[PDB]
């Protein structure tokens, strides 16, 4: 028997996993910047590598930054300082190939402009997403699948499982059943969880840990029953992890970094941006903007796209699609949405508060569905 | 954090999702269960398996239980079944918990003859369906003289699917204007949201914390009478739809002597109580079916 | 009014991400020349005069990666430092650890073009073509090799597919020589670009038009923007519509189920609706941990079938085998033509075995 | 090509073993060779530059 069901799995890695070493590299690296200089231009591209991180991209700023350090204080942060691990920051290779940014798009985009009229840093879509199916707003595929990964590191790093490593992947596979255009998750059908290890440790005690301190932590005992599928360490032998014998680049998690398959994507990666680039600061507006809907009741369920011209201010197009959970049109939530949000990255940055240097914080486990980001604090519409 | 606890059984089906949602929210510690598609939300109990009925009581410790049975009715063919009985041992179990019990019945208890109907009146069901309510309260009443039973008539509500709700399920013909319907103009009837049952269910359950003395049979029963044939054009004025593709049949239908014509219930005494919520058909049913318009149902898909 | 906008962009061969993208693939078809059972896993950065390549390969080839990746960057246009990189020069770093001898994916399929895929994202890719050709040609001389569009239509839903009613709005960003003035690239782009490749029924006089409007657009390619492999992963595929799962494509053989899969759900997806049995479809499909087949397949046709999800999944399972070995058989995927999807979007066009709709039998 | 060509920069601090042993907390003109090594001087009369 069917009736409209259906499986979603999301999956999120943790912060050793090597595109994730460059996502929060990258981040450092803005931050850092920000710091001092709360106007940077950056865009940071990170490559990691069998003992090697390399900077790519382009940066002008009035900071002065040491690269070595913030690249290395960063490494150290995630947990690789030692051989035995693959990966030491005390001695891996740190290469800097950065100069400044294009004078022809400074002069296309931000130079002699009000802050409000600074164009778009570039072209680009992007899509911002919101469900009712948890208090966050997210689904709980990705969001069961981010806290996953966030338990390890914590167990990992106040000393109770000490033979936890950086690297890990988790995949969480829910049982849905449509709703009205909303999404009622029934189920946890499958969990899958690999994570970097000591020599030491056997099998059967990382297993045994596994689903009762860090599942059982984590996913509700409402979602579990008899049949759910447990993948615990499926391979076996997975010492080998991180960037030895493997190679990360910055901007390849973006669907992990977002709704983890659900809702859409326009492309654009987040880590290493400034708030001039759009990819970043609209998606976060756009996420604003669904997250607003739904807390302000006007739909369960709800995706918006925007999109922008390089050096154009206004967005070239909003588009709002409630999947039928609203008793208002979609055209009448744009008017709302219209009415309440002005789009322009020259505005965003004011509403919510894109100098500030916390981008670090977003590059793992997420940048929606957390309580502290001002872009997860949904507007009070008038309408 | 609530002390006063209470459990809905039958809490999947419309009503008991009313029921469940209006406790809840108001300082109640609610569980609900039912017997298939009840996880995540509410537990899974079988009601004629006396075990699993006996362990969820047990473990509870229910101050008070509200019995609905799940239902979709196409019954409204009218003739069976039912096997309860299981209503005997749900009165038996909170009876020996000294749990409160709310009986939810019907109307089709009654033969339809002489309208309105009293508390106090003569039960004479016309079809299978009546009958096993009926032995119902029986079952309950004598295995529990501290339980109630609140009879009601025909249902609607926000409605997971159209199915759910024999109001509901003439949507599409009403939306479809294409094709001519023909709908029942013979069986007199009162629409009633589940939504203003769960405040009657509240309100008499929280009497009886106070007051010892609430038991026997109540009515309770919406204002507004309907054919099946002016419901639809009412759902039509509502959401401000052509009704002229709608022929009402006067004449009885195949099975009109199963059928009572009227057997109109008359709230008096529960009405005495300031026991009551009565939210107007036009405004209920407008709330309830929105997301089943067609033009909804088109966009209602898991991606864009 | 039921009206609603949709976006997609694309990018030109010379865009820092799709340069290496196409190198990437330029390596696993080299490798997959000599050795057909060659493990790729080849990542590409671009920067300032720099092409880095880095991954795992397990090969029994021995390839020229001097010449793979030169004649590459050759073909692509950049061919002098004026352009801002040259081929004949530019430094080349090898750092493959090479060896001697699960996932969800989705494929989608719209019937509102030819090509089976969404309107905006055919046209941008379309765009990024013309300018190449008219680059080559001679035609517009002014032209460089580094390019991207952007194409925003208007929709009507209607029944479950979406119709394209006009062209709301168009970008062109084009890297340009010095000489050529601003007039000049925006009547040629307007007159010998958009009005080639868009259908004129589509365009009128209140279509937005966004021509070079960064202003200067001389500095391009790596110089003015670093490029990575797996980073134009909605330009390879939906544009926007569909799903995607997170895999990139381009510096991976047919044995990652990423790639190869996502091409057999897409051949599914145009199957079911150049056989009329859907005017739109996302299918779905779950591998698991131990199981050849699927573990569970949906089917998204958005009301547009007549006939029931688990009709249509039954006409999926008698015509088409979704076990990654079956379909790198069936799709001939051991083949060195992965460099030809690189760049212009892996879905639309018919040279690809994956846009070649199966005669379905039910 | 100055504009064009590829420029990577792999510099860190100089040793802080070395930078102890050498010139820390020394007068300018106390501070120890930066190395051990050998070194020659040579002139000529052959031209007047030597
Ligand atoms: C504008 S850049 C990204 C932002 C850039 N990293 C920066 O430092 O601001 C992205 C792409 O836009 C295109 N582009 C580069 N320079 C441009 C210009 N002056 N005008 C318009 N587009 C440009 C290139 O295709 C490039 O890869
Ligand atoms: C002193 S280093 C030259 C580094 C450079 N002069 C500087 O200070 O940045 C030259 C050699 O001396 C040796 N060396 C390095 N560290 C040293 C230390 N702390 N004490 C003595 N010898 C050292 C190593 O063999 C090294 O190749
Ligand atoms: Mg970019
Ligand atoms: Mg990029």
């Amino acid at each position: 028997i069917e009736e409209g069901t259906f499986l979603f799995t999301s999956e999120s890695v943790g912060e050793g996993h090597p595109d994730k070493i460059c996502d929060q590299i990258s981040d450092a690296v803005l931050d850092a910047h920000l710091q001092q200089d709360p106007d940077a231009k950056v865009a940071c591209e990170t490559v990691a590598k069998t003992g090697m991180i390399l900077l790519a991209g382009e940066i002008t700023s009035r900071a002065a930054v040491d690269y070595q350090k913030v690249v290395r204080e960063a490494v150290k942060h995630i947990g690789y300082d030692d051989s035995s691990k693959g990966f030491d920051y005390k001695t891996c290779n740190v290469l800097v190939a950065l100069e400044q940014q294009s004078p022809d798009i400074a002069q296309g985009v931000h130079l002699d402009r009000n802050e409000e009229d600074i164009g778009a840093g570039d072209q680009g879509l992007m899509f911002g997403y919101a469900t009712d199916e948890t208090e966050e707003c997210m689904p709980l595929t990705i969001v069961l699948a981010h806290k996953l990964n966030a338990k390890l590191a914590e167990l990992r790093r106040n000393g109770t499982l000490p033979w936890l490593r950086p690297d890990s992947k988790t995949q969480v596979t829910v049982q849905y059943m449509q709703d009205r255009g909303a999404v009622l998750p029934i189920r946890v059908h499958t969990i899958v969880i690999s994570v970097q290890h000591d020599e030491e440790v056997c099998l059967d005690e990382m297993r045994d840990a596994l689903k009762e301190k860090v599942i059982k932590a984590v996913v509700p005992a409402k979602y579990l029953d008899e049949d759910t599928i447990y993948h615990l360490q499926p391979s076996g032998r997975f010492v080998i992890g991180g960037p030895q014998g493997d190679a990360g680049l910055t901007g390849r998690k973006i669907i992990v970094d977002t709704y983890g398959g659900w809702g859409a994507h326009g492309g654009g990666a987040f880590s290493g941006k400034d708030y001039t680039k759009v990819d970043r600061s609209a998606a976060y507006a756009a996420r604003w903007v669904a997250k607003s809907l739904v807390k302000g009741g006007l739909c369960r369920r709800v995706l918006v796209q925007v999109s922008y011209a390089i050096g154009v201010s206004h967005p070239l197009s909003i588009s709002i699609f409630h999947y039928g959970t609203s008793q208002k049109s979609e055209r009448e939530l744009l008017e709302i949405v219209k009415k309440n949000f002005d789009l322009r990255p020259g505005v965003i940055v004011r509403d919510l508060d894109l100098k500030k240097p916390i981008y670090q914080r977003t590059a793992a486990y997420g940048h929606f569905g957390r309580d502290s980001f001002p872009w997860e604090v949904p507007k009070k519409l008038k309408y | 954090i609530p002390n006063r606890r209470v459990l809905v059984t039958g809490a999947t089906g419309l009503l008991g999702r009313a029921v469940h949602k209006e406790f809840q929210q108001n300082n109640w510690h609610a569980v609900g269960c039912g017997f298939r598609r009840a996880r995540p939300k509410f537990e899974q109990v079988n009601l004629l398996d006396s075990n699993a009925v006996h362990h969820i009581i047990h473990d509870f410790q229910p101050h008070v239980i509200v019995h609905c049975a799940a239902e979709r009715r196409p019954d409204v063919d009218a003739a069976s079944q039912l096997n309860v009985d299981a209503s005997g041992n749900l009165a038996k179990e909170a009876a020996a918990v000294g749990a409160f019990l709310i009986y939810i019945s019907s109307d089709y208890v009654f033969d339809g003859t002489n309208p309105p109907y009293r508390e106090e009146d003569i039960p004479a069901p016309l079809n299978l369906y009546g009958k096993t309510k009926l032995d119902g309260e029986k079952a309950v009443l004598e295995n529990n003289l501290g339980a109630a039973v609140l009879r009601i008539p025909i249902l609607y509500g926000e409605v997971e699917k159209l199915e759910e709700s024999a109001v509901t399920v003439m949507f599409d013909k009403v939306q479809f204007s294409n094709k001519s319907a023909n709908m029942d103009h013979w069986q007199q009837r009162f629409p009633t949201h589940v939504k203003d049952v769960a405040t009657v269910c509240r309100q008499l359950a929280e009497k009886r914390m106070l007051d010892p003395s609430i038991k026997g049979t109540f009515h309770w029963s919406g204002n507004e009478q309907m054919t099946k044939y002016e419901m639809a054009c009412a759902i039509a004025d509502a959401f401000n739809l052509p009704s002229s593709h709608l022929r009402p049949i006067t004449d009885s239908p195949v099975l009109g002597a199963q059928r009572p014509r009227n057997a109109q219930l008359d709230c008096s005494k529960l009405e005495t109580l300031g026991i009551g919520q009565r939210t107007p058909f036009r405004i209920g049913i407008k709330e309830s079916l929105w997301p089943f318009l067609i033009d909804k149902r088109w966009r209602q898909t898991v991606f864009h």
